[PDB]
């Protein structure tokens, strides 16, 4: 009998204002070692 | 086949770069022998 229950879904996933502080490897491609990135927020830019 | 040198290999302050690390079959590290001091 089924104890968990995942509502699976594709998103229109963006990150904005941050970027990588660290990447497993070469390539964007889904993977176990993808689950370690660190993300970093970007630099703060006033412009006027 | 390149060995740790052990006048500073390892190095303390490297690890490993993921949260997510596989148990390491094989690893290394510093230790201080009984004749120094212990201190926090």
């Amino acid at each position: 009998k089924p104890k968990v229950v995942l509502y699976s879904e594709d998103v229109n996933m963006e990150t904005p204002d941050t970027h990588l502080s660290y990447k497993p490897g070469k390539g964007d491609e889904n993977s176990k070692a993808m689950l370690g990135q660190q993300s970093m927020p970007n630099r703060p830019n006033y412009i006027a | 086949p390149v060995y740790a040198d052990p006048s500073y290999q390892p190095e303390p302050q490297i690890g490993e770069s993921q949260w997510n690390e596989a148990d390491a079959n094989a690893a290394g590290g510093r230790v201080l022998k009984k004749t120094t001091p212990m201190k926090p």
